[PDB]
RNA sequence: AAAAUGAAGACAUUUUAACGAGUAAGGAAACGAAAUGGCGUAAGGACAACAAAAGUAGUAAAGAUUUAAAGUAAUUUAGAU
RNA sequence: AUAAACAUACUUUGAAUCGGCCAAGUCUGGUAAGCAGGACUGGCGAUGCGGGAUGAACCGAACGUCGAGAUAAAGUGCCAAA
RNA sequence: GGAAAACUUAAAAGAACUUUGGAAAAAGAGUGAAAAGAGCUUGAAAGAGUAAUAUGUGAACGGAUAAUUUAUAAGAAAAAU
């Protein structure tokens, strides 16, 4: 047999030692570069083993604060941590603040102390599954070029679900009205303004 | 849109009368007046954000940043410790540097 | 001797030089160096002016010992001459590389001074008798002078 | 699989006086001199070179692309480097001619040897082709 | 320095521990666990495509100018003209 | 009592060197000297680094290439880190 | 008493006719594989000239660290069941 160090390659009719062998005798193989092997699926119920462990000010029906990100100094009402992903998945109700349903680490948020509650909010849906089929891919290598009309094409086929999960946000944004002064409040931004040392500012 | 940052000046490097080391760069944090209010900004996250005058010729960004965080106090006055991803220019002393809120821990 | 630059375009341009020119090349490198870029139908006309001391010819390198003059106001340089054995040598190389672009076919009008270099030739020495028994050298400064004349067109780049 | 090659000093070490002195030439010389600013290690000037600064073992003497050099003269060159494709690289000489070096060339993709000079003494393929 | 292994791997082997300033001065070659390790110039004797055409070279030698790479360094290597 | 096996005892061959200088809870000659000469030790010579603004000897401490940490002499109104 | 000074090409085929110039020469043209053009194989450094780029208050140069500009320079495979 063949030593494991020898890979044979076809020569285009170019000079070759009597030893090597002849291209009517040599199949071709293609190059392999993957080793590590992907990250298994498991059911939607059980937690994640590469799950963190929240904040005890961060639970469920409380006001965050965004502070970092596409959406820094929003608000947004956590729901409940993705198991799959240990990211809070958090709604800054878009009839209120323009959040999305979306994941945002624990990291990049502020636990107010602020209570929304919210009970019965219908979460059935809205999973891993549901952020991964609206999350909007790339065009991969070999698919021809279909430059910069492929993004805009994936916002329209995916704008229809991510109303349909909206039903969340009914139950909140009622809740939310109740109490004075806390529409206009979640609306709008969070400030540092002058005499606001984060060291003595508390929520 | 809103203010998320707290101005901090770029004193200088940790120095001595006759050396400098560039690795740690001092910063004094607006608002912090003493080392016992420092236990809060141990690990936030400081930038800072420059301006560089591009051609449109070309395709670097004109807003460039280096991120880097706040490891220690150093001294009795509020003053910190910062460890960036490249060394901070000395161009760049006495500017502002925004200390952010993440990582945040309330 | 070759030339320091080739022209861009050759049927656009002539060439004239002169090797081993007795003319000393200390005053010869600021007169080359007055009249680079300016049109050959201006530069016949300065070089007369300082040939009958009416330009001047700015000392900027050489300045040592050189005396201030009234002509030499705005070109930041307060030394200047008039050297006319350096002046005439050029002016017989004008006339020589524009009789050329004649015979190419080029028009004069259009023509400028866009390449002039001077170069340092070999030395002829001789003797000058000092005290106490002693000789010296009397070394002359010859140069080498090279001209291109382009017909100068406005560019484009789109 | 490749590790990652750390260098301790990227810079050159040039000879003492060789910026202000043409005589003086760039190769390294130790100093000396009784009164030497450099070899008495004065503050600003004590850069020398010492065995502290030489590279990793595991990592010395190795090229960016993850491979050790190996020049070949011919064909049969190639064939000493055969069986460690995965450790070697061909480095064809500077005197090889343009048409050994396409013979070393074709032989080293069917071996499957990288060479680094895989465009070297090419002919004139780059204008009117 | 001490343990382990040892006909050939290779990086002058593997592991552990201590150590590393320096003028005058010393440490010639060789010595498998090597009684310091090496770079460079020229000349002499051999080796250099192992199947009977066997190192490179008018498909461009040596030299020169530069661009990069390897080496702690002495220096080496390759590209372009 | 304590320490000591890369301990201890050496043997042979040989290089360089014998112009020295400084400090002192020391001395002699001298009015005295950054003068001349000595006993014991530590240094400079052969030695960089941190401090005394600058300094061969003073104080801390002696150096393979680095990363991080407590430290030494000594400092914390600005130059200058505190 | 007592020097210095070697080299075009294979072959002179050592430019040969025109225009400018008093002339030397220059520009074309031609020979030659290539001007190698006779101050002739290659053509280094010191010193200048041209072009491109950059910098600036009583020296200049070097080293550590970053920023800007330029250059170099890493890829065609592909998940769970």
């Amino acid at each position: 047999s063949a030593p494991q160090w020898f890979v044979p390659v076809k020569a285009g009719d170019a000079k070759v030692p009597a030893y090597y062998p002849t291209d009517d005798m040599i199949q071709e193989q293609k190059k392999k570069l993957r080793t590590r092997k992907g990250a298994k699926i498991t059911a939607l119920d059980k937690p994640a083993w590469n799950l963190e462990k929240l904040r005890k000010s961060i639970v469920p029906g409380a006001i965050l604060i965004i502070v970092a990100g596409k959406y820094a100094g929003k608000k947004v009402v956590f729901l409940k941590q993705c198991i799959k992903s240990g990211a809070l998945i958090v709604t800054g109700p878009f009839k209120i603040n323009g959040v999305p349903l979306m994941r945002i680490n624990q990291r990049y948020v502020i636990a107010t102390s602020q209570k929304v509650d919210v009970s019965k909010v219908d979460t059935t849906g809205v999973d891993v599954k549901f952020f991964k089929k609206i999350a909007i891919k790339k065009a991969a290598f070999g698919k021809t070029v279909e430059e910069d009309f492929a993004k805009k094409q994936y916002e329209a086929k995916k704008a229809l679900i991510v109303e349909k999960q909206k039903q969340v946000d009914e139950s909140i944004v009622a809740e939310i009205k109740k109490v004075p002064y806390l529409k206009e409040y979640m609306a709008s931004y969070f400030t540092l303004k002058n005499g606001d040392h984060p060291h003595l500012l508390k929520f | 849109k809103c203010r998320l940052h707290v101005n901090a000046v770029f004193m200088g490097f940790q120095r001595a009368q006759r050396n400098q080391y560039p690795n740690v760069a001092l910063l004094q944090i607006s608002g912090v007046n003493t080392k016992e209010d420092t236990p809060f900004y141990i690990g936030k996250r400081v930038a800072y954000v420059y301006k560089v005058n591009v051609k449109k010729g070309s395709n670097k960004p004109a807003i460039r940043a280096i991120f880097g965080k706040i490891v220690a106090p150093h001294g009795n006055h509020g003053v910190v410790k910062a460890r960036f991803l490249h060394n901070l220019p000395p161009k760049a002393m006495g500017q502002n540097l925004k200390v952010f809120l993440y990582p945040s821990n309330i | 001797v070759k030339y320091c630059a080739k022209p861009v375009n050759v049927a656009k341009a002539a060439q004239a030089r002169g090797d081993n020119l007795k003319v000393h090349f200390k005053n010869t490198y600021e007169t080359a160096d007055a009249i680079r870029g300016m049109k050959v139908a201006r530069a016949q006309e300065f070089l007369k002016n300082v040939i009958i001391k009416k330009e001047i010819v700015p000392f900027r390198k050489h300045n040592g010992g050189v005396g201030r003059k009234a002509q030499c106001k705005g070109l930041n340089c307060a030394f200047g001459r008039w050297p006319v054995k350096s002046a005439q040598f050029i002016l017989k190389l004008l006339k020589n590389a524009v009789d050329n672009a004649k015979a190419k076919g080029l028009n004069t009008a259009l023509l400028t001074v866009s390449h002039i270099a001077v170069q340092e030739a070999r030395s002829s020495r001789r003797r000058l008798y000092r005290a106490h028994g002693s000789i010296n050298s009397f070394s002359s400064s010859p140069c080498h002078i090279e001209l291109i004349l382009t017909e100068k067109e406005k560019k484009v780049a789109k | 699989i490749k590790p990652k090659i750390v260098k301790k000093y990227t810079g050159h070490f040039k000879r003492f006086d060789s910026n202000r002195f043409l005589r003086v030439k760039a190769s390294w010389r130790v100093p000396r001199g009784i009164d030497n600013r450099l070899r008495r290690k004065f503050k600003g000037t004590n850069l020398l070179p010492k065995i502290g600064y030489g590279s990793a073992k595991a990592t010395r003497n190795m090229l960016p692309c993850g491979l050790y050099k190996f020049p070949v003269r011919n064909t049969t060159d190639l064939e000493m480097i055969m069986m460690q494709n995965r450790k070697y690289a061909a480095e064809i000489s500077h005197a090889v001619s343009a048409k050994k070096r396409q013979e070393i060339i074709q032989r080293a993709k069917i071996l499957n040897i990288r060479v680094l000079n895989a465009d070297a003494r090419i002919k004139k393929q780059e204008v009117a082709q």
